[PDB]
């Protein structure tokens, strides 16, 4: 009986972590919102040689 | 002398500093320090940039006695005036806890020195203010018009925190808290809903026991804060206005489109669903092919 | 062994105690030519010499203490000289582990006022010896007085010394180390937190006292300080001694973390609760761990290994064997970072421990 | 828990500052290419452990890290008019019926 | 007096000019900077953006280019020379 | 045998750290000296208290840029105010270069290291930082003697270091040449992290302020046509997409750049947001009045 109560704090546990990794995700938005803004240097576009590159 | 004082920005630096120079003159638990406050004026945002202990002395016997060593202020101001020119002599911080009349006078001797208003720069550097633990104040003059002489007084300049780009990046990169409100998330801002609410309760306490010390302990008749209360009963919103009805109906706008954006959010779990599932129907035949192919080769 | 230098030499003379464990006629025989007022090769022989006695003569050790006692008591003030500092070092270390269950006052006493003296590298050393004397008593003389010396030392070395401390004399008191468990976790220090976790895993040791998991999982989410995050989930391993089953059912969920330190603590956790005979989804949950490209990961992983899979027939388990030579390959190569390098030799030699 | 990992890696691979496009001109035995590096002048540069002399070709496009010039990937892709023409051009309609007559 | 100029000088450190190549949005703008490349670069809340205008000289910080104010356009001779004559 | 020549692990103090960033990347291009304050105990143990600029020269940085003159001048004005403490070290800015020392900066070192043997030399890039905190190192000497003899590896005897590696060129000439680095560390108080944040009573002011309804309205109106457009695509999305290989599906259903996962995001703003703006309304409404 004790054992089972072990699967029941697992379970509250990881709503916490999950939980964690929301607010970490919008954290991690304001980083690369940075990066988007100024000072920019304006280039031409060629070709691509890759989807992400 | 120059009246262009009508914002406070305040570096973290400077409150930084603040606390370390109350720590290294070892003055603690009703020991005060005084030190000058460096930057620009006469501009309309006074922007304080630094702030450096001078040599101080108190006396709990006599109040109005101290000591400040008035050669050493003039020094340093000609040290930093070398390692950069924007920095003058902006006035003094005190540490409080609290502002005095012997503030007043302090006040007197910067006023000298500085050819701008000195500004006064309370920092508690213990931080018990819940909100702001810095008050910005100038001294200014007046006629306190009630039959009393002209009356010199530190008038509330509300201050706000302002960073330098430079020093900003790595407040920023330091920090990595959650916040009590940061304006993120539905239950974050709804903390600070109920925050905001005990915020109101005990301001307001502040205003009722003002009006009893004025007729239990004499305090002067302020003509100015009643007459800004009368404002707040005057302009006070009432129920029965047709504004009442016109929020009313936007009460209802504002759950309808909710209910609407509800209902859009069943759908789309309702196609998750789907997908999943026929992932698993799948799965039942890959399954079914293992004890197959096993056979095979037996 | 004649390319060392330094404090590596110091190392190679505490392992020849290691070697020569037993043999307890000549335990102070083999180390006898070793001993200062016998040597002046290199002080760090001198001091690496009497770290080597005591680990000879751990656990029952009562005539040894009494050699090491004149040096500890001697040399109990004054140690700024750096000769004294690497002697001094080494000798705490040793008269800790011999006095060992012992309850001796005396000793405490002395390494005591050692602690005091603010012995640069010997304070951590004697804050260490402190509690191993006492082990498991939980007096409150030494609670106290560990406690307030924690926070007025500013030495960070020293700070370390006595979270450690606090923990062995707490060692198997449950709720009545409760009471201090409270105080280190509230300290905001990140010394204090580190020592903290492993206080909660002798204490609440082999009980699974609900209580304890849920406290060091709410430690280990809650705190950002990373070395704090990797102390906690180590630490769930001692708990949970009683039943060890449960262990890599909590822990895979942690070796999926994107952290890198919280990754680490796993590895950890399932090498020491394990550390009896082999369970196979230890090694399942440690595979990815091996090759994960963070430095100490991957040094962790393969020590954990073989801690877990601790001497067993090759045949037996056919897996144990294979495992082994991984650790051959990494060695062999010579790209291979120092770190995966300084592990799997270890490993190794676990493997064929004795 | 993926999410997360994956915006971080999008972060971390736009840091690079430099990053070329050379072209081997010729292949020498010293475990070197012959590089007229594009935008620059010449440079005679060690392969990379990951793509050796061996798979090297000669008149082959190759992609270069910052200004170290080592070796990240070979490009198949070329610039070319004809290319270019084509792009414009798109998939050409149409049913033979039609113009039959 | 004068010698204590250069000393000021020195720390108010030399300033790059652009001009206002072309205006993309309030907060962002199109410079082409007069020693070279183009750039975008953005518009303090100090400065009102109806006095930046195409074709009007604007300074900005090196360090993170972005404008600081404007200045008064830059001062042509010729366009005085065409108005003058006449008498 | 000998010593161990142990290098610091070098604690910057946070104070310490916004005076760097702001005088060294404002004063960009030029170059900025000054000195180190702090108090060294352990062995290991460096706590860099304060830090000053010194007055500007326009030898920027050299062994002469720096002085005694201006050293004692401005320790006797801290003397007085009693915040005078030891200098340990000395710092610079190469606000062109990531951090290394140059001949010069070695030199300049070696004066310092006379003074006092635990003096570090530390080089602030602050432009090319995109963090702040990110790629200033600090360094000590190591004599040319010590590279011959291999003294190396005793500096790190029993200590996991970091040794920097970013600037190939730059680097190996430093840690072959220049200076031996370890780990750079920066600790604060828990008093002070409450002023770095500055609490306010604006956070919770703004709580109860009421912006107008007209810009209630233009999201209400804004977010619902924005998905009436994505929702056409979703329908086209779904239209067969069950026949196999993921990867073909989602280049032709254009399940790139996910319209069902937009919907659901746009959707989500929103409704958190109108659920916000009633329950402010609400409050103000009794509570006022």
């Amino acid at each position: 009986e004790k054992e089972y109560e072990l699967l029941t704090l697992q379970e509250d546990y990881i709503k916490d972590e999950q939980r964690h990794l929301k607010r970490e995700l919008k954290r991690a938005q304001e980083e690369v919102k940075r990066i988007q803004s100024v000072p920019l240097v304006i280039g031409q576009f060629l070709e691509p040689i890759d989807q992400n590159t | 002398m120059s009246l262009q004082h009508e914002k406070v920005t305040i570096a973290p630096l400077v409150l930084l500093s603040a606390l370390d120079h109350y720590e290294r003159t070892q003055t603690k638990e009703n020991k005060r320090c005084v030190g000058v406050i460096l930057g620009d004026a006469n501009s309309s945002t006074i922007r304080v940039t630094n702030s450096f202990a001078l040599p101080f002395e108190e006396d709990e016997k006599n109040s109005d006695v101290w000591f400040l060593d008035h050669n050493y202020i003039e020094n340093m101001n000609e040290m930093c005036k070398k390692i950069n020119a924007k920095e003058k002599l902006i006035g003094w911080y005190h540490s409080g806890p609290k502002l005095r009349a012997s503030d007043l006078k302090i006040n007197e001797l910067f006023k000298k020195y500085t050819q701008n208003n000195p500004l006064l720069l309370i920092v508690d550097v213990k931080q018990q203010g819940v909100g702001l633990p810095t008050d910005a104040y100038v001294a200014i003059e007046q006629v306190k018009d009630d039959g009393t002489s002209t009356e010199k007084t530190f008038l509330h300049l509300p201050c706000t925190i302002e960073a330098e780009e430079a020093e900003e990046i790595g407040v920023e990169h330091l920090l990595r808290d959650v916040r009590d409100q940061a304006a993120g998330g539905l239950s974050i801002r709804l903390t600070n809903q109920l925050k905001s609410l005990k915020g109101l309760q005990s301001k307001l306490k502040d205003v009722v026991e003002y009006l009893d010390k004025v007729i239990n302990k004499e305090l002067p008749i302020n003509h100015t804060i009643l007459g800004k209360l009368q404002d707040v009963f005057n302009l006070l919103p009432n129920l029965g206005t047709p504004d009442d009805d016109e929020i009313d109906v936007e009460n209802h706008d504002r759950i309808n489109i909710s209910n609407n954006l509800q209902k859009a959010l069943t759908v789309k779990t309702n196609d998750e669903l789907m997908v999943i599932y026929i992932s698993n129907l799948v799965r039942s035949i890959i399954a079914f092919d293992d004890l197959i192919e096993n056979k095979i080769q037996n | 062994l004649g390319k060392a230098q330094n404090w590596a030499k110091f190392t190679a003379t505490a392992s020849l105690g290691v070697i020569h464990k037993g043999n307890l006629l000549e335990g102070k025989k083999v180390m006898a030519p070793y001993l200062p007022g016998s040597r002046a090769s290199s002080r760090f022989i001198k001091g690496g010499s009497l770290y080597g006695l005591g680990l000879i003569y751990a656990g029952f050790g009562r005539d040894t203490t009494d050699y090491l006692k004149n040096i500890i008591v001697e040399n109990s003030g004054t140690s700024g000289d750096e000769d004294v500092d690497v002697l001094l070092h080494g000798a705490s270390l040793g008269i800790g582990l011999a006095a060992m269950g012992s309850a001796n006052i005396e000793v405490y006493e002395a390494l005591k006022e050692v602690l005091y003296n603010d012995s640069a590298t010997s304070g951590e050393a004697a804050a260490l010896g402190m509690g191993l004397c006492m082990l498991g008593t939980g007096k409150p003389e030494a609670i106290h007085d560990m406690f307030t010396y924690s926070q007025e030392t500013q030495h960070g070395n020293i700070t370390r010394g006595l979270a450690v401390g606090l923990a062995l004399i707490n060692y198997g008191r449950q709720e009545l180390a409760d009471d201090l468990i409270t105080k280190m976790l509230a300290s905001d220090e990140s010394l204090l937190r580190y020592g903290g976790a492993f206080t909660i895993a002798l204490a609440y040791a082999g009980t699974g006292n609900n209580s304890a998991v849920k406290r060091l999982l709410h430690v280990a989410v809650s705190d950002s300080n990373d070395d704090v995050r990797r102390a906690a989930v180590i630490a769930l391993g001692f708990v949970l001694l009683r039943d060890y089953t449960t262990v890599p059912r909590i822990v895979q969920l942690l070796s999926k973390s994107h952290n890198a330190h919280v990754r680490c603590g796993t590895a950890f956790a399932l090498g020491i609760a394990c550390a009896g005979k082999g369970l196979q989804s230890a090694i399942d949950v440690l595979d990815p761990l091996t090759k994960d490209p963070v430095d100490f990961v991957r040094q962790a992983a393969m020590i954990a290994l073989s801690m877990i899979l601790i001497q067993q027939t090759e045949k037996l388990n056919p897996q144990v064997a294979d495992i082994n030579k991984n650790f051959l390959s990494v060695i062999t190569n010579k790209h291979q970072e120092g770190l995966a390098k300084f592990g799997a030799c270890v490993a190794q030699g676990i493997m064929n421990a004795g | 828990n993926d999410k997360v990992r994956f915006i971080k890696d999008e972060l971390r691979l736009l840091q690079e500052p430099g990053s070329y496009v050379g072209e081997v001109i010729k292949i020498v035995s010293d475990k070197k290419v012959l590089v007229k590096v594009q935008p620059e002048g010449k440079y005679i540069v060690d392969v990379a452990k990951d793509i050796n002399v061996k798979d090297l070709k000669a008149s082959q496009r190759v992609c270069l890290r910052s200004d170290s010039y080592m070796l990240h990937k070979v490009l198949e892709n070329k610039a070319d008019p004809l290319v270019s023409l084509m792009m414009v051009e798109k998939v050409p309609d149409s049913t033979y019926d039609m113009v039959g007559g | 007096d004068k010698t204590e100029n250069d000393i000021k000088a020195l720390q108010s450190i030399g300033q790059l000019i652009g001009e206002v190549m072309k205006e993309l949005s309030e907060e962002k703008y199109i410079v082409k900077a007069s020693s070279g490349p183009r750039y975008i670069v953005g518009v303090r809340n100090s400065v009102d953006r109806s006095k930046l205008k195409k074709g009007v000289r604007v300074t900005l910080d090196i360090t993170t280019l972005t404008i600081m104010r404007i200045l008064p356009r830059e001062t042509d001779p010729l366009v005085y020379n065409m108005t003058s004559f006449e008498q | 045998t000998g010593r161990d020549d142990t290098k610091e692990t070098v604690y910057i103090s946070s104070i310490a750290l916004l005076k760097m960033l702001k005088h060294g990347r404002a004063g960009v291009p030029m170059e900025v000296m000054g000195l180190m304050l702090g108090e060294f105990v352990d062995d290991y143990t460096v706590n860099v208290v304060d830090v000053f600029a010194m007055p500007q020269s326009g030898t920027g940085v050299s062994v002469e840029a720096v002085d005694d003159v201006f050293q004692a001048k401005m320790m006797d004005m801290l003397k007085q105010t009693g915040r005078d403490q030891m200098v340990v070290g000395w710092y610079h800015s190469h606000p062109g270069f990531g951090c290394w020392l140059s001949s010069v900066d070695v030199n300049t070192q070696k004066s310092f290291e006379q003074l006092n043997s635990r003096a570090v030399a530390v080089v602030v890039d602050p432009i090319q930082s995109v963090k702040g905190k990110v790629v200033i190192d600090a360094f000590r000497l190591i004599d040319t003697g010590a590279l011959i003899n291999n003294l190396e590896p005793r500096q790190t005897t029993s200590n996991t270091g970091l040794l920097n590696k970013a600037n190939i060129q730059a680097l190996i000439h430093g840690l072959n040449r220049h200076y031996y680095s370890l780990n750079i560390d920066y600790h604060k108080t828990a008093k002070e992290t409450k002023m770095l944040m500055n609490l306010h009573k604006e956070q919770w002011q703004s709580g109860l302020k009421m912006y107008d309804y007209e810009e209630k309205e233009e999201s209400n109106l804004a977010a619902t046509k924005s998905m009436v457009k994505i929702a056409e695509q979703y329908s086209k999305r779904i239209e067969e997409e069950k026949e196999l290989t993921e990867e073909e599906l989602k280049t032709r259903y254009v399940g790139r750049q996910d319209p069902k996962k937009h919907l659901s995001e746009t959707a989500d703003e929103t409704l958190e947001n109108n659920i916000v703006s009633v329950l402010t309304a609400g409050v103000n409404s009794v509570a006022i009045k």
